[PDB]
């Protein structure tokens, strides 16, 4: 495999979107891997609505700004035929009533693939041949929530408990040696002023840190 | 050769 | 007009280019903004040559890596026939020799239209309703070198001395009143890693901040 893979070189990724004060990360890094498995399959990079998410997805088993799952948002866009632009279904970070249209979908699904739970090498090889990849982590510490740079290592952090979602779109390492200071590469949802404009390097082969790849996965388009 |  | 816009999450933007040590600015702006109309045109998102155009657009004006304006660009692809590709006429930053091949060419352009100088709600009707638009702006501060987040507001800018090309990719606001803390969304040259992932969020309406809508224009295709 490549020793580094960053997917916003290659058209995958969509600007740094914000969740703000509605707990929809799940969402985000649903609609994150959608717009670049959409983005292989047809060469138009296309922002999706994480409102449609947030509104629509109750039957499956998400729960808006309370909370949800990345592979139960993929279930969602398989389960309704479509899932619509962020331009015609715009975010206002609160839960609403569905007004999913299929006139304006942009997107489709037909389920999705789980990574291998736990394995890091299982998750360098989906980012490196498939595109960005959905991931729930432990970002539950005051060091993530005030990371500006570097690769993130918290030692309290948990590879079980996680609570939020976000996107690997890629990976890498610094200094001049490949396999020295390895890190993942995340886009997260709190906005470009958040972290690094918005993206954060996590330790990576350090023994799933963070939980990073425990509970991997994208839609199949 | 202005804008640079 | 909308209250916001974001051309990059509709398709129509290519990854940050990077024009290091050349003074090539105007061919990046120049080709950020045939990237947006090929793409409205076409449905297809092809990244362009600026090296084509430092190389080839001497006799339109340009003086490749020592400056050149992007309607002297504009002007050369409408009387050469045609512009190459990235990837087929590829960036070197440093004069060379022309070496236009038609059969790589990939865009094509008739002319340009300009937007009237000063005018920045003239400038906000050309980025809603055309695409990307490229314009040239007061850069030279240290303020705008380190620039990492925020609206970028420069008390020594200057709204008729420009010295840089940039592409106005968007605008949008801050908070809930759409009619404040406005600011025009601005893709840079300077690699992804200058500013925020490449961008930078220029104050707008806030009398023609560092000539943003002085020397705009995009275009026929
Ligand atoms: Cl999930
Ligand atoms: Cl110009
Ligand atoms: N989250
Ligand atoms: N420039």
């Amino acid at each position: 495999l490549p020793k580094s893979v960053d997917w916003r070189k290659k058209g995958y990724v969509t600007p740094v979107k914000n969740q703000k004060q509605c707990g929809s990360a799940w969402a985000f890094s649903a609609t994150g891997a959608l717009e670049g498995q959409m983005f292989r399959k047809t060469g138009k990079l296309v922002s999706l609505s994480e409102q449609n998410l947030v509104d629509c997805s109750r039957p499956q088993g998400n729960q808006g700004c309370n909370g949800g799952f990345m592979a139960r948002a993929f279930q969602y866009v398989k389960e309704n035929g479509g899932l619509d632009s962020e331009e015609s279904y715009p975010y206002v970070a609160v839960d609403e009533i569905c007004k999913y249209r299929p006139e304006n979908s942009v997107a489709q699904d037909t389920g999705f693939t789980v990574v291998a739970p736990g394995k890091e090498k299982a998750l360098m090889k989906a980012v490196a041949t498939v595109g960005p990849i959905s991931v729930a982590m432990d970002a539950g510490h005051s060091s993530f929530q005030f990371y500006k740079s570097g690769i993130y290592f918290e030692p309290d952090c948990s590879s079980k408990n996680l609570d939020h979602g976000v996107l690997v779109v890629g990976y890498g390492f610094e200094g001049a040696n490949s396999q020295n200071s390895k890190y993942w590469l995340v886009k997260n949802s709190w906005g470009p002023e958040w972290g690094s404009n918005g993206y954060v390097k996590i330790a990576k082969d350090k023994n799933n840190h963070c939980g990073i790849a425990t509970a991997a996965s994208y839609p199949n388009v | 050769k202005k804008v640079l």
